[PDB]
RNA sequence: CCGGGCACUCUAACGGGACUGCCCGCGAAAGCGGGAGGAAGGAGGGGACGACGUCUGGUCAGCAUGGCCCUUACGGCCUGGGCGACACACGUGCUACAAUGCCCACUACAAAGCGAUGCCACCCGGCAACGGGGAGCUAAUCGCAAAAAGGUGGGCCCAGUUCGGAUUGGGGUCUGCAACCCGACCCCAUGAAGCCGGAAUCGCUAGUAAUCGCGGAUCAGCCAUGCCGCGGUGAAUACG
């Protein structure tokens, strides 16, 4: 996103409500995982990868 | 029917409880 | 069915200012931002225009109105 | 009794590191109970394999922790000597409570 | 577009993650973000190296941040000199105080992350972008390797339109698991663009 | 059916007279999948038929069923210009299937509000040798027979 | 009878029948039907004189309901209306009111569609 | 004195114990009959019996958990077949032929993306 | 339920098993047809997996990135509004138009998941949502949970009607600094179009379609009838 908009890290927003995840790393909001703090995307290119442990690609 | 509010089912479809669908 | 709840709530804003005003005795024409603030019998002959998010519409309380809140008279968008 | 709850990510891992919690302990005490595996909680995940748009697409990734017990019978003082702290293995985090 | 990174294809089996340590719940989401500032900054310098794989394990505490090179002579910088330093801004890291036991890699060209490295250099340097592949290919299949591949992205030769490069020789199929083979990507950053390079070794097999 | 000639998926035998014939025609009654009521329904007036008959039920069935098959039906077959409306012989499978398939058809096509009952007065109309069910039976041939300047359009 | 303001349910049940007024429907009924006890499932045919007298006293005056419920309503609305009140306002301009989608789906407080050469 | 077929189905398991006794069948505290109330099928699960003139000079206690009332009728129908068999083994000879001995394999299929269900899939227009 | 015990179910690792290997028929062979054994038979059933390339496909609003353009606004904070407008048009869905059904009472089996400021047992007040009080759990051992359809019983009796819940008036609870715009939920009154759909058109070949309900992700709360999974019952038909 914007740099401005990569403040919600601001302990102090003013009420809990404007609490909004957004991707740690992307800082893509949407698609925000909360187990990862990671958006769909980043979420699948390192799981690929391998840098999240026990995480396989499922299958049944 | 299946989406009747104040009924039997329509809770049960709505997902909630009521004076149409108690516990016990 | 409006709900509320058991805790009214209203915002101080302009709470304090409109109480105020009654001291004087009346005042001439407020103008508040929080439209979302209810409303209280101490309306009844104030004017406290609201914002519709583009202008400040002068809204003429009366007690027939006094339980609604003041959005409800600052009409947002245009149509026909 | 010592309660022994190993959990890992991988069934070998961590399976492994639970026969050893037990010769060491299979000559020092009671014969235990043997490894209780206990079923696993898998944490699921699906995302859209690509961005923008395709959301007919999806991929799936799980995360399986599998459990593990044992349990023994009597802390006989002189079998958390063989174990205490000869562990080895990282890739696990077992907690305890006898 | 068809196909997946065989890396994350493959660890159910030939490959084992990056990090290696079980943990989770309230934690998964911390210990994660731990290791990426780690393999982060620890990239911003070791370039020179070869810095391949950067497993990471942990228990309690003692973690165990390893790192693979072909360059371990340059890690240390001076006996100690470097080795140093870098250890250092772990604290800056990982409050959590962990070792960084460093190993090496035997032929710098079959580590892919790294073949791959260099023909991206190369290519970044106004290098003959398939000139330095049928090299790589070889700098790789020259070695060992049962089979390898390498492919260079678009605007090769900086032409004004994106093309794609590519050039590999023996064995290297992908569908099959049993395979094991070290993948490399190369981002390559460019005067006029962008455009990075993959590189793929099959070796070894079940 | 491109590649080969699907077998005929026998059916389970009936839960009393152990009739195949039968069971079919529980599985066309049956809809949304509840085996259970169509049983009941069907069965519940396989017994209907006694209070009207001294006659068994299994045979009044058998009859109602082997006296609404019919014979040369109508098909289509477009040829370099318009589809002509052709006949042609009935296969001894799409004899069943056409029946039963119009008899639980016809039945519900009935004003009884009591299922079963439909059902059950149907089979007999039918048995016996009228109703909804041999009408369109009776009803194809009829069409066939009126085309039947097309014996050169077999197949 | 013609228990709330001229009524006349008869033949079916009762706490059927009761429903057929305004303010009365399934609920409000087993109430009636209990504050003045009377086997509900009976055919209004078969009513007592007597308890149609307990029934009628209770429902007419224990609520507001026929003639009398449909002028609050409108009351209501006509209020809603006499100030800018923005419900005030939807229905001065037929269109939902309780906050909903005017774009597609709004049929039942517009009416019939006016298709317009598009 | 005792025997034990199992029988399986759709995720229905059945322990099925079987006693000389005169034919006194019945489930989890609950009479057969009692248990399937009103299932027209249910008689099944005994066809394995009735189909060894048994039924009646055969008594069986047994167990199920797991599924739906049907499947159980079906897992039954098993074990009431293989400890059958597994007291008698002359017995399959000819309680294969019907085969009331065969892991009924058919099993419910997952739901893949981009569907509704496996293959029910999304209908579509201006094509 | 306590002692007792792993035989069984299961939980979860590890193997075993099926290869046209066996018998007949055909063939030059591969292999095709049929039969026995067998839990399963010829790729047993479903996944992950998508070749060189094509569409100058999609995305520089995920992220990376060459050039260009704005640097007191094409940057930044904030508050209110907007993304939620409406005369209409199309797409995908949901709930129906009913008696193989709807309603109340009682009563019976599932699988996979989730739970720290969180799942909430049990008792209490309230018609109710929910509020107050409060046990256990870090969870095969406690909670979300009831499964629903189904079964025994009784109610309606073919009616826009005990079908159907839209719409609208009124009272109230929970989340949140705040529900006018613009949340969901409960109770009352209201009870609309709809009685099986023109031309045309969609899905699916077996545990499938059809049908019933359960969980999850995101997330204070929710506009989920959507998305992604589970399992209950369980068909028709394929000449060609
Ligand atoms: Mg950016
Ligand atoms: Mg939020
Ligand atoms: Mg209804
Ligand atoms: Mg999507
Ligand atoms: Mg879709
Ligand atoms: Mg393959
Ligand atoms: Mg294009
Ligand atoms: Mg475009
Ligand atoms: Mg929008
Ligand atoms: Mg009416
Ligand atoms: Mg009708
Ligand atoms: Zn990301």
């Amino acid at each position: 996103a914007r740099k401005a908009l990569i403040e919600k890290a601001k302990r102090t927003p003013k009420f809990k409500v404007r609490a909004y995840t957004r991707c740690v790393r992307c800082g893509r909001a949407r698609s925000v995982y909360r187990f990862f703090g990671l958006c769909r995307i980043c979420l699948r290119e390192l799981a690929h990868k391998g840098q999240l442990p026990g995480v396989r690609k499922a299958s049944w | 029917g299946k989406g009747d509010r104040r009924t039997r089912r329509g809770k049960i479809w709505r997902g909630t409880y009521g004076k149409y669908r108690p516990r016990k | 069915p409006r709900s509320l709840k058991k805790g009214v709530f209203v915002d101080d804003h302009l709470l304090e200012k409109v109480l105020e005003l009654n001291a004087k005795g009346e005042k001439r024409l407020i103008k508040t931002w929080s439209r979302r603030s209810t409303i209280v019998p101490e309306m009844v002959g104030h004017t406290i225009a609201v914002y519709n998010g583009k202008q400040h519409v002068p809204v003429y309380i009366t007690e027939n109105m006094v339980g609604h809140k003041l959005g409800e008279f600052a009409p947002t968008r245009t149509y026909r | 009794k010592i309660r022994i709850k190993l959990r890992g990510f991988d069934h070998k891992t961590l399976d492994a590191s639970a026969q050893k919690i037990v010769e060491a302990a299979r000559r020092s005490g009671a014969q235990v109970s043997g490894p209780i595996p206990l079923p696993t909680r898998v944490r699921r995940f699906t995302v859209i394999r690509g961005p923008f748009k395709h959301k007919d697409s999806r991929e799936h990734f799980e995360l399986r922790t599998h459990n593990r017990l044992v349990d023994i019978i009597n802390p006989n003082r002189k079998t958390i000597e063989q174990l205490m702290t000869l562990d080895l293995p990282t890739g696990v985090e077992i907690e305890i409570k006898t | 577009g068809n196909k997946i990174h065989p890396i994350g294809f493959r660890l159910g089996i030939t490959r084992d993650w990056e990090s290696r340590w079980y943990a989770g719940k309230k934690q998964y989401r911390h210990l994660l973000l731990e290791d990426q500032r780690i393999r982060g900054l620890l990239e911003k310098e070791l370039y020179s190296a070869g810095l391949a794989r950067v497993d990471i394990e942990r228990a309690a505490d003692n973690v165990a941040v390893t790192v693979h090179v072909a360059k371990p002579g340059v890690v240390i910088g001076r006996g100690g000199e470097r080795i140093r330093v870098l250890r250092e801004e772990l604290a800056k890291l990982t409050g959590k105080n962990v070792a960084l036991n460093v190993q090496e890699v035997q032929n710098p060209n079959l580590s892919a992350p790294l073949v791959a490295q260099r023909v991206a250099e190369q290519i970044e340097r106004r290098f003959a972008v398939r000139r330095a592949i049928k090299q790589a290919v070889q700098r790789v299949m020259e070695s060992g390797a049962k089979g390898a591949k390498v492919i260079v992205s678009g605007r090769i030769g900086g032409a004004e339109q994106a093309r794609t490069e590519w050039a590999a020789q023996g064995r290297v199929p992908l569908h099959t698991l049993r395979a094991n083979i070290d993948y490399g990507f190369a981002l390559a950053r460019t005067t006029y663009g962008v455009l990075g390079v993959k590189a793929y070794i099959f070796l070894g097999e079940v | 059916a491109r590649r080969r000639r699907a077998e005929v998926r026998q059916l389970q035998p009936d839960l009393v007279y152990g009739d195949v014939l039968v069971t079919a025609f529980i599985n066309k009654i049956m809809r949304d999948g509840k085996k259970n009521l169509a049983a009941r329904i069907f069965y519940d007036a396989c017994k209907i038929i006694q209070e009207k008959t001294g006659q068994e039920p299994l045979k009044v069935f058998k009859q109602a069923v082997e006296n609404v098959k019919p014979r040369m039906e109508v098909r289509s077959r477009r040829v370099g210009g318009a589809n002509y409306q052709v006949p042609m012989e009935v296969s001894p499978r799409r004899q069943q299937s056409l029946a039963l398939r119009w008899l639980v058809q016809a039945a519900n096509q009935r004003p009884e509000r009591r299922a079963a009952v439909r059902i059950a007065h149907e089979l007999m109309d039918a048995a016996e040798g009228k109703g909804g069910a041999v009408k369109k039976k009776e009803d194809v041939e009829r069409m066939a027979e009126a085309n039947r300047a097309y014996a050169h359009y077999r197949w | 009878a013609r228990i709330a303001g001229v009524e006349i349910p008869r033949n079916k049940r009762v706490d059927v029948a009761l429903t057929y007024i305004y303010g009365i429907g399934k609920a409000r009924a087993k109430e009636a039907l209990e504050k003045t006890g009377i086997n509900p499932a009976t055919r209004v045919k078969d009513l007592t004189e007597a308890e149609v007298v307990r029934l009628r006293e209770y429902v007419e005056n224990t609520w507001k309901l026929e003639g009398e419920l449909r002028a609050e309503v409108a009351a209501n609305i006509k209020r809603l209306m006499d100030i800018g009140c923005y419900r005030g306002l939807r229905h001065r301009r037929g269109l939902p009111v309780r906050g909903q989608r005017t774009r597609t789906n709004a049929r039942t407080r517009k009416g019939p569609r006016k298709t317009v050469a598009g | 004195e005792q025997y034990y077929g199992t029988g399986r189905r759709k995720e229905a398991v059945a322990r099925v114990f079987l006693r000389p006794g005169n034919g006194k069948v019945t489930v989890n505290g609950q009479d057969f009959n009692e248990y399937f109330q009103g299932l027209v099928r249910a008689v099944a699960a005994l066809e394995p019996l009735r189909a060894v003139d048994a039924l009646g000079r055969f008594d069986a206690y047994i167990t199920v958990r797991g599924g739906g009332k049907s499947g159980q009728i079906d897992a039954i129908k098993l074990g009431i077949a293989r400890a059958l068999v597994q007291y008698n083994p002359d017995y399959r000879a000819k309680l294969k032929p019907l085969g009331f001995l065969t892991r009924d394999a058919r099993v419910v299929e997952r739901k893949k993306y981009g569907k509704h269900k496996a293959r029910r899939a999304p209908q579509y227009s201006k094509r």
